[PDB]
């Protein structure tokens, strides 16, 4: 039981780290200029 | 050559059309990689 | 059983969030100019 429970806290931290990554990856699209691709 | 292999590999649209402004150029259009 | 089942829905949501991230990361490559690297 504690083996899966330790895996849950590592996965819940993982998906939380994926939120800040995805939100920041939204931010590069929000602030990046483009000329050639128009 | 190498840019059009790159630019078509990643869907960069307007890169291809200016590379395809050279009409009747089929040899590099169907050129192969190593 | 419900411990793993709760972990499945969190993982299935995780990989779904990874799809929209990867597709959007495909989109920055599709629309980004380059000069120096050629």
């Amino acid at each position: 039981e504690m083996e899966i429970l330790k895996q849950k806290y590592r996965l819940k931290d993982l998906t939380f780290l994926l939120e800040k990554q995805h939100e920041l990856i939204k931010l590069i699209i929000q602030k990046m200029e483009i000329i050639s691709e128009t | 050559k190498s840019p059009l292999h790159f630019a078509a590999s990643y869907g960069r649209i307007n890169t291809c059309q200016r590379l395809l402004q050279d009409i009747s150029d089929t040899r590099l259009l169907n050129e192969g990689d190593l």
